[PDB]
């Protein structure tokens, strides 16, 4: 709430689960996934206690989708159906979800780095437009990445569930000539792991079923220190195998399927991918940068989203970059590997991070009127209201 | 036949021939593409590596890998298969037979220059070898005692004034800011009208595109607000698979960073001053004769304007006495190996060699005293 | 995405 | 797929090279000098005239626990386990019975060291010495074998 | 307080603080860095520009520039924030109340002199100034009336006679060639090893390896063979990235560019020549009493063997019978400030000055008549 | 490279 009582709100709008608050929130309200499920009929299935609207959204849709076939409308950071993506705006500005007036608001919204204009004209032309936001500001996801862990200078890096890019930052500069996206995130995982369970003859073709695999992901699946030796407990035991029971009542089993599917972070041709894992590409991110702000970077690695969550992620990290510093800089001694000086901020709660830091720079700039985009801006402007944020549009 | 052999190796392209003739024989690019799947199929040529064209034709299946980077080897077991795909499949001669003569950029490491000379001899078995600067070799094609020529080609860009066929060192400078830099820029420009491309051999498509489709702007900042009020430029382009894109504003700002390295980040200034602030290293007296006889060379200067934004960028620091003639013969991606053709093909340097038992009894050190 | 990648 | 960059970075382990490791702590005293531990002559004299039970607690009385070396470990160790070969299976009972708390503990502990290296019949000895000792000690004297840091 | 202050104002360093002190209390590099990048992050002390050794910690991010170049101020609003940042932040002094004592190298442009002191009044309101000659102040405080100064800093180099304070102005010679050559130089042989070494922020890295790795030679090709045969003068320097180099021959090759500037490129003559030049034009009485009192000062004086190299050299030049004693004392560094505290602490300096008044009635060209 | 620069 700013000094005129117009509440300011902050959407992350993610690419698998929204998260909506108001500024200095240090939770968020509401998180539900980004989905649309439209209803059907299909002969397994037999419910008629439940209506089922003819449009459902969210956490409604994700728990009948059973008789849904849902659709995400973003793909990779990158917004394909319009009509399903203001459906979900509406539940998230609705009586269901932060129940408020558009008018009378401001919101802070998110873009991720290199991506196309058009998806960012497009989003600002359906605020003021359709729901007429009196204030409207898109930040950047790695700057607000800093806000929430009180920072400066870091090297980011946000894996969600499409994209997974790193952007670095000295001090407040950003530096957009180093910025890098791995094409591989939760859900390139969720393919690669129904991929490996069709070994098991276990099939989720559907489009339901694909939530439902997300559901084992965060459950089970992890990431391995020092793979060989998680290769060995496979071979040798049979400790890594749980089970899992699904909502049609039929129990699976997972075992080396567990740390297989997200090492394609750090491996990732095993899902045809071409290139260097995430380790191996923070390394080569910072040794472009200029040698003087490399020393601030290996201390000051800052993870975030979803796709980080994996556990043994920050550990498997550390633990492939001093090998590479050990064996690219150091050129082999073992001994000088004590003074090299790696912090990696792993906060449990990294998975909110862009979300908090957009509370953060609300409550800091809520008050202010150089800082948000208003509508008559874009009355008069119109797209070209982007240039306050430096942005070249026409 | 006692004809020498020329070789430039370039980061980009092997351009190789033979002494005397005009042009070279056989122009192919310097990468060396590893598979990415298990070849199952058998009997069927799937070799462990494939060079040269043969890769370009199966890069949808392989990691293209330059082994030269900003002018350095990096991989030298790969470099090998290079100059071996240069001789035997290629030329298809012998190197013991025939001398050979290779090209490099100045500033290098000397470690570079004591390689080549290892393995032409301890490998190849040459009778002798040399190595030359790139850049006095576009001189010699050039017909000319007098000038500065500024080689760019993909991975590196510098300056090398003469006079009367005296080198000055000290006003030698080196940019590492070629193609390969624009290219890569492109990548990542490209994305904003919704085009991604990460894979090397993607990487080879955005070659294509940018020698096709970039030109240089004589004014920057008038084109940019052209390009935002009409759509003249929009020229496009057939993938491969089919597809169609369509490129404006983003044919001349991959080449202008060439003029405005800042937007590559580097601090370093363009090479509209870097071959300016070389001149103004020399003497007083020479540098109207350089002002007159300034040349290009490089694949990298095969942009259209770029001969005119030069005159342009090069008037405007210079004195408005000294008339500013730009030379840019339309063989300028070759005149580095025509000239190696003519120099080997002279009397005068047919003792300049560095003889088989002279590197037996100096060792590859001898590099240094013999090629300059 | 529009070329390159799906979206 | 397969990759095709150089992946040796992966083989090499940083682990090692590590500074968390756990210390466990010894008996600093112990290092200098160590416990003499039973004399054979004293076990021995006493196993001529036959008094075992006598041989058996001068065993069970020096044990040395607190040394780091392992020879008067191992000295030690053949010094009891000669003793507990040449029992009577019948007064075996009478001598167990003798023993406080924190020697039937010593006693589990060299039992359970007999089953590494067996003689011909030293184990249907000590399958017999085990029996009585858990009888008395129960389950508690075997986890105070488990739990043991410090070897006999 | 009525103390005066002192300010060098050299090439790379400004050495400042009271009159009457045995060292100066401020001394920070002079160069100014403005950000490459854009800073979004709003509230967080991001200024538009940077000054002294809060530039060298930003280095990263910055360009750095020597508003100073050979001794002759380039850039002047620069040089303002240089000043301001001396009294109002370093020393921590209003400038209207005490005077100031300014330095300069000889043979200068007369422009250089007149906006000093048309700065010190118009800008900062100082009461009276002074303009000092550098080498002169250095035998002040080494306690003399009769030697020859060698002043060699970071941008200038210049020999300066006395005989009994009596300058003799025909024979002061200067030459640019200095630090900020040889770092330059530096730069262009590590290529050799394989280290590039281009950035501003890499260029002060390079300084630091210079004072901390490089010495003179006493005989130069005595040295160049040992190293050739040897690894005893290989050293290491850690980059702050964790990296490591090694450099050998580099160490004794930059500094001798002050013996042999062919090496830039330079027809000029060696230090060597030129104080031993510089003696020759004086009187024939007094070169016996020149060649015992010769004086050296200025930074680029600090490197091992730098003594022994010119009192050899001299001693091939000069007839058997004079006797070459150099003076080399361990603070010659700082010896120009240090003179400057000494000059302005004399009751005979005070009418020396140049107040408001006479600068209002005569115009900055006063400055000619009352500094020589 | 080694120092500066990849190569
Ligand atoms: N415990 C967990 N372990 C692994 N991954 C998780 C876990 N919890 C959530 N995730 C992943 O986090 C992703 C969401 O990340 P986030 O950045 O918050 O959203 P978005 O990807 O839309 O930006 C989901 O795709 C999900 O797979
Ligand atoms: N028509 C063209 N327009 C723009 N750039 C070109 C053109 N032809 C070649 N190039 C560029 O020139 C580079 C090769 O230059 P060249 O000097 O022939 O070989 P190298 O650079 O390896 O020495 C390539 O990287 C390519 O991008
Ligand atoms: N220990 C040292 N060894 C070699 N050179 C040094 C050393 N210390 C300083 N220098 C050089 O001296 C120069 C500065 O000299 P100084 O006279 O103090 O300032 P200025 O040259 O600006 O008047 C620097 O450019 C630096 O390279
Ligand atoms: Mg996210
Ligand atoms: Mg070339
Ligand atoms: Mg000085």
């Amino acid at each position: 709430m700013d000094s005129q009582g117009r509440k300011v709100v902050v959407c992350d709008n993610g690419t698998g689960f929204v998260k909506c608050g108001y500024a200095g929130s240090n939770f968020p309200e509401h998180i539900f996934p980004a989905l649309v499920g439209r209803p059907i009929i299909r002969s397994t299935t037999k419910v008629g206690n439940i209506e089922i609207k003819d449009l459902m959204v969210g956490d409604e849709a994700s728990e009948l989708r059973s008789m849904l076939e849902v659709n995400y409308p973003m793909e990779n950071g990158i917004v394909r159906n319009w009509d399903d993506m203001k459906h979900l705006w509406d539940y998230t500005f609705g009586p269901e979800k932060l129940n408020i007036d558009t008018r009378n608001c401001k919101i802070l919204l998110t873009e991720p780095p290199m991506n196309p204009t058009k998806n960012r004209e497009k989003i600002v032309e359906v605020m003021f437009e359709t729901y007429q936001f009196s204030g409207v500001y898109v930040a950047i996801q790695a700057v607000l990445t800093l806000y929430a862990q009180g920072l400066l200078t870091g090297v980011v890096v946000d894996s969600g569930d499409g994209v997974t890019h790193i952007c670095p930052v000295y001090e407040g500069f950003s530096l957009p000539h180093l910025t890098r996206r791995l094409d591989i995130a939760g859900r390139d995982i969720t393919r690669y792991l129904i991929k490996l369970l069709l070994l098991r003859g276990y099939a989720f073709n559907h489009s339901a079923d694909f939530e439902t695999v997300r559901m084992i992901k965060e459950k089970l699946c992890y990431v391995g220190y020092n793979i060989e030796q998680e290769q060995k407990l496979a071979l040798e035991t049979t400790v890594l195998v749980e089970s899992y029971t699904l909502p049609d009542g039929r129990i699976i089993k997972v075992g080396g399927e567990r740390f297989e599917a997200p090492e394609a972070l750090f491996q990732p041709h095993l899902i045809n991918v071409e290139g260097v894992g995430v380790a191996e590409l923070l390394f080569n991110t910072i040794q472009a940068a200029d040698i003087d702000t490399r020393s601030e970077f290996y201390k000051h690695i800052v993870l975030s989203g979803g796709s980080t969550m994996y556990p043994g992620l920050p550990s498997r990290l550390e633990r492939e970059l001093k090998q590479l510093y050990l064996e690219r800089v150091l050129k082999g001694d073992v001994e000088k590997l004590s003074k090299f000086k790696i912090r990696i901020e792993d906060p449990p709660r990294r998975k909110h991070m862009v979300f908090l830091g957009g509370a953060v720079l609300a409550d800091i700039m809520k008050d202010k009127d150089n800082f948000w985009m208003t509508r008559q801006e874009y009355q008069e402007k119109g797209v070209r209201v982007l240039e306050k944020l430096g942005v070249t549009v026409r | 036949d006692i004809a020498a052999l020329v070789v430039d190796n370039g980061s980009g392209m092997c351009k190789a021939g033979f002494a005397g003739d005009d042009a070279p024989r056989a122009v192919f690019p310097s990468i060396v593409g590893r598979p990415r799947h298990q070849g199952v199929m058998v009997g069927m040529g799937q070799k462990d590596s494939y060079v040269g064209d043969e890769a370009q034709s199966k890069r949808g299946i392989l990691t293209l890998k330059y082994p030269i980077e900003h002018g350095i080897v990096t991989n030298w077991d790969d470099m090998e298969k290079i100059w071996h795909h240069t001789f035997y499949n290629e030329l298809r001669v012998a190197p013991e037979e025939h001398p050979v003569l290779l090209t490099e950029a100045p500033l290098n490491p000397k470690a570079n220059r004591e390689k080549m000379t290892q393995i032409m001899f301890e490998t190849f078995n040459t009778p002798a070898m040399y190595v030359a600067i790139q850049a006095v070799l576009s001189l010699y094609a050039s017909g000319r005692t007098t000038g500065i020529v500024m080689d760019s080609g993909d991975g590196v860009t510098h300056t090398v004034p003469i006079y009367e066929g005296y080198a000055l060192p000290h006003a030698i400078l080196r940019l590492d800011l070629a193609g390969r830099d624009l290219t890569d820029y492109l990548m990542k420009i490209l994305t904003e009208r919704g085009y991604s491309f990460t894979t090397t051999a993607e990487r080879e498509i955005v070659r294509d595109i940018k020698e096709k489709l970039c030109y240089v702007a004589l004014d920057f900042e008038q084109e940019m607000a052209t390009a935002a009020s009409s759509s003249s430029l929009e020229k496009s382009y057939e993938l491969p698979d089919g597809q169609v894109i369509t490129i404006g504003n983003e044919r001349f700002r991959c080449p202008e960073a060439l003029f405005q390295p800042s937007f590559l980040g580097m601090e370093s200034c363009g090479i509209h001053e870097t071959t300016f602030n070389s001149i103004m290293k020399c003497d007083v007296d020479i540098r109207k004769d350089l002002y007159a006889n300034t040349v290009l060379s490089g694949g990298t200067t095969m942009y259209p304007g770029i001969a005119d934004r030069m005159q342009k960028e090069i008037t405007a620091l210079a004195p408005s006495t000294m008339k500013i003639k730009i030379i840019a013969p339309p063989e300028r991606k070759y005149s580095v190996w025509i000239g190696g053709s003519i120099l080997a093909s002279l009397s005068t340097f047919q003792q300049m060699w560095i003889s088989k038992q002279e590197y037996d009894e100096s060792g590859p050190s001898i590099v240094h005293r013999k090629c300059f | 995405w529009x070329a390159x990648c799906p979206a | 797929a397969r990759n095709t960059l150089s992946s040796r970075f992966r083989r090499v382990d940083i682990d090692e090279f590590d500074e968390n490791k756990f210390v466990d702590e010894q008996e600093e005293a112990a290092a200098a000098a160590a416990e003499p531990g039973p004399d054979p002559s004293e076990v021995d004299g006493l196993l001529r005239q036959g008094d075992m039970l006598r041989a058996f607690h001068a065993a069970l009385r020096n044990s040395p626990v607190n040394t780091k070396n392992q020879a008067v470990k191992e000295r030690a160790q053949g010094v009891v386990l000669k003793v507990l070969t040449n029992f009577k299976s019948s007064e075996i009972e009478q001598a167990v019975q003798s023993l406080d708390r924190n020697g039937v503990d010593l006693l589990m502990k060299y039992i359970y060291k007999g089953f590494e290296k067996p003689t011909e019949n030293s184990s249907a000895v000590l399958l017999q010495w085990h029996e009585k000792a858990l009888a008395v000690g129960g389950l508690g004297s075997i986890i105070r074998v488990l739990t043991a840091r410090k070897t006999v």
